[PDB]
RNA sequence: AGGCGGCCGCCCCCUCGCCCGUCACGCACCGCACGUUCGUGGGGAACCUGGCGCUAAACCAUUCGUAGACGACCUGCUUC
RNA sequence: AAAUGGAUGGCGCUGGAGCGUCGGGCCCAUACCCGGCCGUCGCCGGCCUACGCCGCGACGAGUAGGAGGGCCGCUGCGGUGAGCCUUGAAGCCUAGGGCGCGGGCCCGGGUGGAGCCGCCGCAGGUGCAGAUCUUGGUGGUAGUAGCAAAUAUUCAAACG
């Protein structure tokens, strides 16, 4: 029991003033607001679930509505302590202001 | 023939068609989309109203222009019209139905009108005569009729 | 609004006014409410509602009507008003209006001669007229094409 | 989950620029005590402002068009309309997100109220310049409830005196315990362990 | 333009919503003020215009 | 299952749109075909941000995988069983596809030639009683 | 812009309701994710069961004029 | 001091989110470097459709205009496929499968009932979005305007 992942918040894509770049997404993560502080989380892996009525899970037990898109940390960015990210599939835009996983394994503890 | 929305089964099922008819077919079509959905005696019941001017009928989609009426609060619709000739001849053919589910052999007094459908005859054209000596078309707008209904179980 | 206490001989003209069409109406307002009133264990859970109105509220309305049956009128509906009472302070204003609940207030009680008191209604209904009958504005002379 | 913003000694343009960037995360947030929200400049400027905006409104139809609030709260619930997108669906979630009170509902009595230290008046400002009330700018043009406003306020006041009270109270008690004896074993592990 | 002649304007800008009241009886807007020195007394009653 | 080819890479398209003409949504007048347009005034040739895409020499897909199916062959269409005979040599890489205007009587032989020569064709169970 | 918390008289049990120590077990599913949550999460139509209760109101029609272009608004209709 | 109500873009900003001097970071464009793929060009390899097959390197924007290629397309002509079929050709529809960047094409399913296509050469009345384009049909308007110049109709019966 208890939770594993550390909590990071979606911000929204690497984009520039006019335009977008979807491949690469940025992650408010909390407890980091720093250059120096986001070095630890350099190669961690992310996970955003969300919910749809089709039966399509993981084979971990039980059939259930759970769908997740996964994908990992590339690099940080800025000073504020922000995030890149690339998943594995774009992300569907509707995830703005809501939460995506950051599990805490292959660094180097 | 070919009917749009063949029904569950031919034997609990009775069908009528009008063809070439004149009458109006946005009236027409207002009438059948209150039509649609009622028990058979309501529906003779309703058309005997519309022609008395007792229980109307609302506009929905083709509502340029209608005046409005009380009685159309049932329908939660603010405007409304008694089409007369089109409640005559679609009363005309809920008999030319009733007579064909009695042939059919149904219990008919527990029949529902589930499919009604109406659409586009082939107009006549008249002329008219307007100023500076100019012809425009005068043309009617005639309508195919047809109903599907079903027992209710 | 905090909460609305009724009285529990509500007239027949006030019925007519909740109600709209007093022919297909059965006549069932309030009878629980007067049920109410009448047990004597919802009286305890009844005076506790002016306990608590003398405590929070410093507005309170006098809902009255007025008795259809001596007017020469056709209408027999008994128009509802909210009179704000001006007195005192919200115990005593309490005090007088359960003490004058189910009484008739006459208008020499109140009002007097020589006082300067406002009237406020609705104006005579002329129909849907024109602009220089609504707004009086000038008309236009004879020669004008499309209008006067 | 939910945030709870005072808005004693707080700067209008930061607390809504805090505000607009914490909400667009989905941290719902409420600024409470908008009465409360300082406003640099003076006074009769920023009125002088207030009136030029409210001589802001259309000719043909004013009701139709530029709409005009009086009270604190809608001020500042403008304010942040006017930063963040509220013309597409990202801005008007979060304005949906967004709730702004006056004065201080009553499970805001309850629920402990945040200070932000970077909207601060005594942080941003020097002291010797001037200042203005979003308050007293919204009583005095327009918004017509301060004396209901300042009683609620100063009756919540009152109950906030006799509550910490007995919270002090609580507090004596407690620490008259951790004066007396045998809690000392656990006390050398943890001042060893970073008391 | 310069309209040469200056007139006063026909009607009154407050009573400018002339849409039918919803209530055929006339309420009452405001009230006046209250005070504990007055005594106790009523405010607005009914009528009907003979 | 059935055949299993040789070595066939993970095939890339670089897109997969099959490119819209401009305004064909407005009219309906207008075949969804491309068609170079050739005005004085149009985003599309002036190539602005926000609007279509016009297909040029860019969007080649690789000589390793072109004319490519997704199940590893190349489709080369025949009518009789000479022209099935035909496909003996090099039937590990390209995969029959029967005419439409066989009959059903030839198209059972064809597909029992397609059998005994193992050639994969594409449509085996159509048309059939 | 209130529904959880505090006190007293009793209730069927619990002196392991927690930390320190000994002992033996429970799937150890044999390298793999979406796991544990405030969840007896929100809404709709029905299914079988116990107790306590409820027995209406709008719209049309008709009439009305204090009202109306049409809608709309104010009204009447008890067998005395 | 200027007429609609409005402009450092707005919101706001005073220990700055203003001004002038600057330090360290941070963000990106089709710009630059590396890499994958297509094409053009230059040089070149081999006695493997020589008009084919490989190899290296540098570059690809563009109205008017000019060339090359098209195993893009339509119609008909001569060779040609022991071509296709009334166990279903042309045409048409299609939330189907796929190819080619593209012109377009092939197959699946359905109506249809008698002609059709691939390659090589040949010849065109050979490809449409416009021309207040020609012919034909159909919408919004729209059940809208309008059925109002010349005083006026009413009761009963009858055929129906
Ligand atoms: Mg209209
Ligand atoms: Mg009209
Ligand atoms: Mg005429
Ligand atoms: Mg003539
Ligand atoms: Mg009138
Ligand atoms: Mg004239
Ligand atoms: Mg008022
Ligand atoms: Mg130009
Ligand atoms: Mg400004
Ligand atoms: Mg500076
Ligand atoms: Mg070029
Ligand atoms: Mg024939
Ligand atoms: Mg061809
Ligand atoms: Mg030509
Ligand atoms: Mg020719
Ligand atoms: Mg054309
Ligand atoms: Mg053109
Ligand atoms: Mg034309
Ligand atoms: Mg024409
Ligand atoms: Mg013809
Ligand atoms: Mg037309
Ligand atoms: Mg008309
Ligand atoms: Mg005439
Ligand atoms: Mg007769
Ligand atoms: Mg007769």
């Amino acid at each position: 029991s208890g939770r594993l992942w550390s909590k990071a918040i979606f911000a929204g894509y690497k984009r520039g003033l006019r335009n977008q770049r979807e491949h690469t997404a940025l992650l408010k993560i909390e407890g980091v607001y720093a250059r120096d502080e986001t070095e630890f989380y350099l190669g961690k892996r992310c996970a955003y679930v969300y919910k749809a009525k089709n039966n399509t899970v993981t084979p971990g037990g039980k059939p259930n509505k759970t769908r997740v898109i996964w994908g990992k940390v590339t690099r940080a960015h800025g000073n504020s302590g922000m995030v890149r990210a690339k998943f594995r599939s774009n992300l569907p835009a509707k995830a703005i202001g809501h939460r995506i996983r950051v599990m805490l394994y292959p660094s180097r503890i | 023939v070919r009917y749009s929305l063949d029904p569950e089964n031919p034997t609990k099922s009775c069908k009528s068609r009008g063809s070439n008819l004149r009458v109006h077919f946005k009236n027409t079509r207002e009438t059948a989309q209150a039509i649609k959905g009622m028990h058979i005696r309501k529906a003779t019941k309703y058309l005997k109203d519309v022609t008395l001017q007792k229980q109307c009928v609302p506009f929905r989609r083709y509502n340029g222009g209608v005046g409005r009426c009380a009685q159309a609060k049932q329908w939660g619709w603010t405007q409304g019209r008694w089409p007369k000739k089109s409640a005559e001849f679609l009363l005309h053919m809920l008999k030319n139905a009733e007579s064909n589910a009695e042939l059919k052999g149904l219990d008919v007094d527990s029949l529902v009108i589930e499919h009604i459908q109406v659409n586009k005859a082939p107009k006549m054209r008249r002329r008219t005569y307007r100023a500076h000596g100019r012809i425009n078309p005068y043309m009617s707008s005639p309508c195919h009729i047809e109903m599907i209904l079903t027992e209710k179980e | 609004t905090f909460k609305t206490v009724f009285a529990e001989h509500i007239s027949d003209e006030c019925k007519r006014r909740f109600y709209k069409n007093w022919h297909k109406s059965k006549k069932k307002a309030f009878t629980k409410y007067c049920k109410k009133w009448q047990d004597e264990d919802g009286k305890k859970q009844l005076e506790k509602d002016f306990s608590s109105m003398k405590k929070y509220c410093q507005v309170i309305r006098v809902i009255a009507h007025t008795q259809m049956r001596l007017l020469p009128l056709r209408q027999k509906k008994a128009h509802l008003m909210e009179i704000q009472v001006n007195g005192g302070t919200v115990a005593e204003k309490l005090d007088w209006a359960r003490e004058r609940l189910e009484q008739q207030v006459p208008v020499n009680q109140v009002f007097g001669q020589d006082e300067m008191i406002d009237v406020i209604g609705v104006t005579k209904g002329k129909g849907y007229k024109g602009v220089t009958s609504r707004w009086h504005t000038k008309k236009l002379p004879r020669k004008t094409h499309r209008g006067l | 989950q939910v945030l709870v913003l005072d808005g004693r000694g707080h700067l209008l343009g930061r607390l809504a620029a805090i505000v607009a960037k914490q909400v667009l995360l989905g941290r719902k947030v409420v600024v409470v005590r908008c009465e409360g929200i300082n406003i640099s400049g003076n006074f009769y400027r920023n009125k002088l402002k207030y009136l030029a905006f409210l001589r802001k409104r259309m000719n043909t139809n004013p009701s139709r068009g530029p709409y005009h609030f009086r009270a604190p709260s809608r001020i500042f619930w403008r304010t942040v309309r006017g930063m963040l997108p509220h013309k597409t669906k990202r801005g008007q979630a979060a304005l949906d997100r967004l709730k702004v009170f006056d004065g201080i509902p009553p499970p805001y009595d309850k629920k402990k109220r945040m200070v932000v230290p970077a909207a601060l008046k005594v942080v941003r400002l020097k002291p010797t310049r001037k200042f203005a009330y979003l308050g007293r700018l919204a009583h005095e043009v327009g918004w017509k409830y301060q004396a209901v406003t300042a009683t609620l306020e100063e009756k919540r006041k009152e109950k906030a005196k006799i509550h910490y009270r007995k919270k002090k109270q609580l507090m004596r008690l407690r620490k008259q315990a951790e004066k007396n004896v045998e809690k000392k074993i656990d006390k050398y592990t943890e001042v060893l362990k970073t008391h | 333009s310069h309209r040469k002649f200056s007139a006063p304007r026909h009607g009154s800008l407050g009573f400018l919503p002339r849409k039918r009241s919803s209530r055929h009886r006339g309420k009452v807007k405001s009230f006046p003020k209250d005070d504990p020195s007055k005594p106790v007394h009523l405010t607005a009653f009914l009528g009907y215009k003979a | 299952a059935a055949l299993r080819p040789l070595v066939k890479p993970k095939i890339v398209k670089k897109r997969t749109k099959k490119f819209i003409r401009h305004q064909s949504d407005r009219y309906v007048k207008i075949k969804r075909n491309w068609r170079k347009p050739r005005g004085i005034d149009n985003r599309v040739r002036r190539r602005f941000k926000g609007q279509i895409l016009m297909p040029n020499i860019g969007y080649g897909s690789n000589k390793k995988t072109k004319h490519m199916l997704p199940s590893g062959f190349r489709k080369f269409l025949v009518h009789n069983v000479k022209e099935l005979e035909v496909l003996l040599m090099c039937n590990k890489s390209y995969c029959a596809e029967i005419a439409h205007n066989v009959s059903s009587k030839n198209r059972k032989a064809i597909v029992e030639r397609a059998a005994q020569l193992a050639i994969r064709v594409t449509n085996p169970n159509a048309r059939l009683r």
